[PDB]
DNA sequence: GCTTGTCACGCGATGCCCGAT
DNA sequence: CATCGGGCATCGCGTGACAAG
């Protein structure tokens, strides 16, 4: 023995201590680490505090024990409909909290990110902006960093409000940012990624679609039904390429074949898709009969590069929008 | 610089701000705990007495649910998908919606959104994510709610469904789990013979403050001044008589500051190249 | 085969406690 | 009522062992 040792040996088992009563598995436990073992143990007592003066049930009017067992559980029903996760940041920028399910959003463990730096976690070019969000209700975005991958773009809902029961000093209570957040919606587009996607559609004279294969269902959303009683063709072309969409019906009304065109159709989404299509006629005793589209789909990048790219200049070419479709 | 005294001076620092960080934590400790100046183990031993006295999940699920609706409100409700039969409905419906937890309840949500929104409702309800735009009640009165939620595989695990339960013998096999919470330019669109915007420009946005959801399914008669709807209804009317010629309509469009602003309207009729017939009226609504 | 970080250890400079002045 | 020297406990520092990555 010596007394050096002894006084480690009895600061190491308060330690140990602590970190049994840590509120996390124990697999979580055991990894950590004396430093974060304190950590955790200040920020629940923080988190404890705060709630010991801002917190505090099914209406006994409706209440059966099915409703008492699903009450119970609210908070997680919450935390799962969130599709995002939870955070609370002090004015220090030190994260107050942060939801179970950022590590299914980033991959950062939540008893590695609380108590630390949200500046960490978030993209240099965007610090500087939330930091100004920081000092009341709040609507933003941020690249926050996602191990995933590497960076993920989130819209930040939520609020600033008084962080009580923090003890500082003794100086009043600071406003902390209490937010949701969640992924970034992709623009209302459809993309297949499924490679050799070729999909046939088949429409009257003004196309005015009456048949379609099952690619074409799994791609455009409709049923075969769905598909003819929405009127034409046109009824489903973006109105950015309705013109292009004409001039090539009447190059195949006078040729019999339309040409490899680009454009966007239509989904029951109510999203746009890009396909390449070419219309051919088919004939009946020498005379124009129905129309044999095929089509494949196109990714996003390579639309707006043959959109860029486009041979004829008409109006309304470049612009933008949204749409909807009735029977 | 001699590699081996810069790894060593650097370990050395690094190892001093583990110390410095752990003092700071011990501070923090002893500053957040109730009798209390006290040592290091004096303040540990305390934390210990603490912890033990407030002691998994670092929250419970009422504090997770308060951080989240001191968050951004909401109100969590749960449906079945076959039916929209409402098997739960928090008390947050309450300050959300102005209705008790009892008008949910036994009920179903078709009964609680607008009649024109029932369809799509059943759009969402059918057969992971899910995210919508509808109106709930709260004469009747309606309000616009955001639901953000999720299919479940019902019933849930954890929670016992006893026999004599009333959830006993509906057995839904799907459930959504959802929460609902309230909240000089020019631009093209395109309209049915009627007046119905069937497609929308975004920049209309810049022009009159709607976002393309607001305008889409509506007349655009609508938003029209009432002493300018029939100067527009016929512009309408005689757009469709002259195939491609172009007409110009100025009128007052109440933008959603409610605010009347001059508008003047280009509209022309698009031909099916094969057939003639028109497919839809092409308007450029320019402001004034 | 190197980097970063955790943990123990030795080692003195001060702290606390307390008979003994 | 202090002040004063023991002996052990706290406490901060630098370094070496060891491992995850
Ligand atoms: O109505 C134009 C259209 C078209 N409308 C549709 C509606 C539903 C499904 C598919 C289509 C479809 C495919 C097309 N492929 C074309 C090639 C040249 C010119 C026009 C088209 C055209």
């Amino acid at each position: 023995s010596n007394p050096s040792k002894r006084h480690r040996d009895r600061l190491n088992t308060e330690l140990d201590r602590l970190a049994s009563l840590l509120p996390f598995p124990q697999d979580v436990i055991n990894k950590l680490d004396k430093l974060s073992v304190l950590r955790l143990s200040v920020s629940y007592l923080r988190a404890k505090s705060f709630f010991d003066v801002s917190l505090k049930g099914v209406q006994d009017n409706c209440r059966t024990k099915f409703r008492e067992g699903l009450n119970l559980q609210e908070g997680e029903f919450l935390l799962q409909a969130l599709n995002g996760f939870v955070l609370v940041v002090t004015t220090d920028a030190l994260v107050f909290y942060a939801s179970s399910t950022i590590q299914d959003y980033l991959g950062f463990q939540q008893s590695d990110v609380i108590h630390q730096s949200v500046y960490e976690l978030i993209h240099t070019e965007d610090r500087a902006e939330f930091q100004r969000q920081l000092h009341m209700e709040r609507c933003f975005v941020c690249r926050l960093r996602c191990l995933l991958d590497g960076f993920l773009a989130m819209n930040f809902q939520g609020r600033l409000k008084y962080l009580h029961g923090q003890n500082k000093k003794i100086l009043p209570p600071q406003l902390a940012l209490f937010a949701i957040a969640t992924p970034l919606q992709p623009p209302s587009i459809l993309e297949i990624r499924t490679k050799n996607f070729i999909f046939r559609t088949k429409h009257k004279l003004d196309f005015t679609p009456t048949g379609c294969d099952a690619k074409g269902k799994i791609v455009l959303g409709y049923t075969e039904a769905e598909l003819c009683m929405r009127g034409t063709g046109y009824q489903f072309i973006h109105a950015a390429d309705m013109l292009y969409c004409a001039e090539y019906h009447v190059r195949m009304i006078k040729t019999g074949e339309s040409g490899m065109i680009v454009f966007r159709l239509l989904t029951k989404d109510n999203r746009w898709t890009w396909v390449q299509s070419n219309a051919r006629l088919v004939y009946k005793n020498g005379r124009p009969d129905y129309i044999i589209a095929t089509q494949r789909p196109l990714t996003d990048e390579e639309g707006k590069e043959h959109l860029r790219k486009r041979t004829l200049k008409l109006p309304f070419m470049f612009a933008t929008g949204e749409a909807v479709l009735y029977e | 610089m001699d590699k081996e005294r810069l790894a060593r001076e650097n370990h050395s620092e690094i190892e001093r701000r583990r110390r410095n960080k752990m003092t700071a934590y011990i501070t923090e400790l002893s500053d957040m705990v109730p009798t209390c100046k006290p040592d290091k183990l004096t303040i540990l031993r305390m934390a210990v007495s603490h912890m033990k006295s407030l002691r998994p999940s670092f929250l419970t699920d009422q504090e997770l649910k308060h951080l989240i609706l001191e968050a951004a409100d909401g109100f969590l409700f749960i449906v079945s998908c076959e039916t929209g039969r409402v098997v739960y409905v928090s008390d947050s419906v309450t300050p959300v919606l102005n209705q008790p937890q009892s008008e949910w309840f036994g009920s179903t949500l078709y009964d609680q959104v607008h009649p024109d929104d029932v369809d799509k409702l059943r759009e969402q309800l059918s057969t992971s994510r899910r995210s919508f735009i509808c109106r709930m009640r709260c004469e009747p009165h309606f309000v616009v709610v955001h639901c953000t939620g999720y299919i479940k595989a019902w019933p849930p695990a954890g929670v016992s469904l006893p026999d004599d339960d009333p959830e006993a013998g509906q057995g839904s096999k799907f459930c959504l789990v959802a929460i609902g919470r309230l909240q000089p330019t020019e631009f093209i669109s395109r309209h049915n013979i009627e007046g119905i915007f069937t497609f929308v420009d975004h920049r209309c946005v810049a022009t009159v403050g709607y976002q393309p959801q607001e305008l889409l399914g509506k007349n655009i008669v609508e938003f029209c001044h009432p002493e300018d709807q029939q100067l527009l209804r016929d512009s309408f009317q005689q757009v469709v008589k002259l195939k491609g010629q172009v007409l110009s309509v100025m009128f007052r469009f109440r933008s959603k500051n409610q605010e009347w602003l001059w508008m003047r309207t280009s509209s022309f009729t698009f031909q099916n190249p094969y057939s003639d017939e028109i497919e839809y009226i092409i308007c450029t609504n320019t402001n004034v």
